[PDB]
RNA sequence: CCUUGAUGUGUAGGAUAGGUGGGAGGCUUUGAAGUGUGGACGCCAGUCUGCAUGGAGCCGACCUUGAAAUACCACCCUUUAAUGUUUGAUGUUCUAACGUUGACCCGUAAUCCGGGUUGCGGACAGUGUCUGGUGGGUAGUUUGACUGGGGCGGUCUCCUCCUAAAGAGUAACGGAGGAGCACGAAGGUUGGCUAAUCCUGGUCGGACAUCAGGAGGUUAGUGCAAUGGCAUAAGCCAGCUUGACUGCGAGCGUGACGGCGCGAGCAGGUGCGAAAGCAGGUCAUAGUGAUCCGGUGGUUCUGAAUGGAAGGGCCAUCGCUCAACGGAUAAAAGGUACUCCGGGGAUAACAGGCUGAUACCGCCCAAGAGUUCAUAUCGACGGCGGUGUUUGGCACCUCGAUGUCGGCUCAUCACAUCCUGGGGCUGAAGUAGGUCCCAAGGGUAUGGCUGUUCGCCAUUUAAAGUGGUACGCGAGCUGGGUUUAG
RNA sequence: UUAUUAAAAACACAGCACUGUGCAAACACGAAAGUGGACGUAUACGGUGUGACGCCUGCCCGGUGCCGGAAGGUUAAUUGA
């Protein structure tokens, strides 16, 4: 709450038209909307009356006056399991539904906040350190450096394309064998939340491999190069093999013959996204030694892969 | 479009006009020009030019 | 870009100029229509069926070539239909009240803002305003208040 | 509307300042500044005034205001005061018009009607003529021609080059375009001059600044699109200039014609140069509109008895996106699967014979991959052929009728053969296989889904063949899809 | 209900809602008389929408239609300086 009076007088400009565009031009830091809301309170005052028709024509000669409040990232604690932590490097286990980066709707509560509630000088890196982004709804290890030139050393590796990734997850399909995807991507023409595989997009390159196959699932290992969003669902998905529970790129839901309701309870159960990262490979900033890391399969991936693996060794055994 | 048609009465007392075409925009000046008038015979001067 | 569609906008224009000739003479002289296209509306009504298509075909000729915004925008404040004059008509009653009720306050706004506003015979045009209403009279005088404020709405000069 | 006297407070400011000119003075003993009431304006902030008291006088730049005067002389604007003139609007009273599907009496043993009394409205309503507005409720029409599609658009006139086949002309949904202006100079005459591009040199200065010297006599320019021309220059500059003139105009060309273009030369008056001569527009080809009917001027041309006048005629003249541009109205948009009538295969769709753009089939050229080894088996870049059952277009039609998709009954023909039969090769040990050749004698499925053709699935066998039959078969059946009318 | 291819999910239906109507009612039939409404009287008549019953019918007056208000601009017949 900023209570800051406001008060200002039309031009002979505005002519004919209504009152939210009016105090719109003379106020360019606050729209119309912003406005609309503000003149239904009743605490906006024209020519010394207060007013309840924002369809009103007003023209000139008029003083209004605006007797109300007007209003980087406040830091809120977030449970986090830190994988390992010191001076120059932080691994960290993103759980579920925790987004990376905040953005319109989520002042606080992400991992940047909850990074800066865990060390609070971590303003001082852009970004707080984070240098690829993941999804939220996708659990995996994430990587912070602690130190500024580690930022510099690590996001020139990326350029070069010298640090692997390794990812976890589970599709639908009777799969056969692996191999290398390369397609080029942009956005959805048509809706906003989509990043589709067209021709003329930035290119990609993309490679995957199988441990297992199920009845009419997989569990799959693979390895991704370019870290940009959602690159791993669409290029499973552009060989019509979508991921198992993603609601915005895999496929209608198909459960299987002769499928038991257990079963079917656990697709409604697993209601996130398949998607999970295991090995990561990195260089230590000041010394030149690799560390290697392993993440633990999470309870929900664990109870997925007993069920089908019941199923599987149930119905075609 | 732009030219506006205009006539051109001797400087005499007889009726005679002659008809042309005159940019005002760029000459609005009246124009001093002598054509031959048949009605006297002779060479008389044209003004009035809109 | 085609010259059908030249046409059609000319022939707009054509329609234009026929509303303009179906409007009376006390009305004609509000638009600020040259005296060579004036000089030819008198005589469109007075000719023939015949000769009035002859009279379009040369009303249109020579309002083609200029400009036609202006007289149009004109004719629309007279139909009162333009979207401008009727507010404005809004707001010259809405200084009314303003005015006709304090006599004082008003003033200051019409004088800054015009500079052609005779306040020596405003303030006396208020004084019998406020004599009428408080003496509860027929309003013989508000009338002429009105006209006044319009008048030098459009530069009366 | 006619005088009659005041009447105009944003501000500093002696203080209730109206704009346009004269203005340093008019007025007054035909009796004054300044004191009081009466009437009266009136935002009581202030002011005008009959009267006499009074017994001889008032201002104006003054410094300030955007603007300086009750110092005066006028056109006057607004507001408003009091008579007379003209015409409206509103309200009240009454009845005698008019209304009364109020009561009563009579014609009259009558809920019609008329007559009489009274009550209630009342000059209202209502009616008649004209007029403003609304008015597909109703009536008469229009929606032109060229082909396109869910709805809309574009073209119609003129000019340039090619198509155009060496006179002229010559079309297409043939390829490129432009014009509806402009110029009183960018016309005429006279005189004068000749650029692009590049070399060297040269300062700010660069790939132009303007050039000094050079091969080029037009590849530059020619108001604008293109073409043809332009050195005698039509290209460029300067003086004078109006021939961009009036009445003509033999003759020729182009079109069916209206029309359009060239036009020597004659009479008059002109401009240029001394003169010979040129000038009836722009180097030319598009820059446009015939007639009917309108404005102006002239013509005593005519003037429904005489003289005029009105009107009409002639001449010049401006008068079209009449653009649908040889121009049906001055005035007009759409649908009809609810349609009808008279015609048309003069004009679409499916099928039939041209066709192979695309794609299927065969062959050849053979780099390369193939344990050695090209065609044992593939084979990149290309070429030649065949049904042609997809996706298409072309002239031919049965519109005075050519009935479909699919199912049932019925079948027939070709083999590019699904099985059975005879073989070749094999990277064919036997069975089981794969490819190719010959061979059409016979056989070549049952059910759920959907109207299905097709296809999926379930289950058998030797397979559950491919195409023609106008993608067979309604003067054999079926009406499930398609299906007018709800 | 489509006589003579459509018997239905279509029409209608008691109910519900809005609007018009004070009697010489609105409206309709009729150049008009007059008649129906109705020899009825707003718990009545006409028009429109929906269609048992239960829970309900949310937001918006921008354009059109309707009502009221009229401050103002334009506006014919009429009269003739």
């Amino acid at each position: 709450a900023q209570r800051v009076q406001l008060t200002a007088t039309v031009s002979e400009n505005q002519l004919g038209q209504r009152l939210d565009q009016a105090l719109a031009e003379m106020f360019p830091d606050y729209s119309r909307s912003r406005i609309k809301e503000w003149i239904l309170d009743q605490r906006v005052l024209v020519n010394g009356k207060v007013c309840d028709k924002p369809k009103e024509k007003v023209l000139g000669g008029e003083q209004v006056a605006i007797n109300a409040e007007i209003e980087r990232f406040e830091p809120q604690d977030i449970p986090l399991d830190i994988v390992y932590e010191d001076e120059d490097i932080i691994i960290i286990n993103k759980p579920r539904d925790l987004v990376v980066h905040p953005g319109a709707g989520n002042p606080d509560g992400t991992v940047l906040n909850a990074l800066l509630h865990y060390y609070p000088p971590i303003a001082d890196v852009p970004r707080a350190g984070i240098v690829h982004r993941l999804d939220k709804d996708t659990t995996g290890l994430m990587v912070v450096a602690k130190t500024v030139p580690a930022q510099t050393r690590l996001v020139e590796s990326l350029q070069r394309r010298e640090i692997t990734r390794e990812y976890e997850a589970v599709a639908i399909g009777h799969m056969t064998a692996g191999g290398t995807v390369d397609e080029p991507i942009s956005r959805h023409p048509t809706k906003r939340t989509h990043m589709a595989v067209h021709p003329m997009g930035k290119p990609a390159v993309t490679h995957y491999r199988i441990m297992e196959h199920f009845r009419v699932h997989t569990r799959l290992r693979l390895r991704l190069e370019t870290g940009r969003t959602h690159q791993i669902r669409v290029h499973m998905a552009h060989i019509t093999h979508p991921l198992v529970g993603d609601p915005v790129y895999g496929g209608r839901p198909r459960p299987p013959k002769g499928a038991s309701e257990a079963f079917i309870s656990t697709l409604r159960k697993f209601d996130r996204q398949a998607l999970h990262a295991t090995m990561l490979r990195l260089y230590h900033p000041i010394s030149g030694i690799e560390m290697e890391w392993h993440a633990p399969i999470p309870q929900d991936m664990v109870e997925l892969i007993e069920v089908m693996r019941a199923d599987f060794e149930e119905h075609k055994d | 479009g732009i030219r506006e048609k205009i006539k051109l009465v001797s400087s005499a007392g007889t009726g005679h006009f002659y008809t042309t075409t005159k940019n005002k925009r760029t000459k609005p000046e009246k124009l001093e020009l002598k054509k031959f008038d048949p009605v006297v015979r002779q060479h008389v001067i044209y003004k009035e030019a809109k | 870009v085609s010259k059908s569609e030249i046409k059609r906008d000319a022939e707009e224009l054509k329609r234009l100029g026929a509303e303009i000739v179906d409007l009376g003479k006390n009305a004609l002289d509000k638009i600020p229509l040259d005296a060579d296209l004036r000089a030819a509306i008198e005589l469109a009504q007075r000719i023939k069926m015949e000769g009035r298509r002859r009279q379009l075909q040369l009303i249109g000729k020579m309002l083609r070539q200029r400009d036609v915004e202006p007289i149009r925008q004109a004719l629309d404040k007279l139909k009162n239909r333009h979207n401008q004059q009727v507010v404005l008509f809004h707001k010259l009653e809405n200084l009314r009240d303003r005015l006709i009720d304090q006599g004082d306050d008003a003033i200051a706004e019409v004088l800054n803002l015009w500079p052609d506003a005779d306040r020596q015979q405003l303030r006396t045009l208020i004084r019998n305003a406020k004599k009428e209403k408080e003496g509860n009279k027929p309003p013989k005088s508000a009338r002429q208040i009105f006209q006044y404020l319009r008048e030098l709405a459009e530069n009366e000069g």
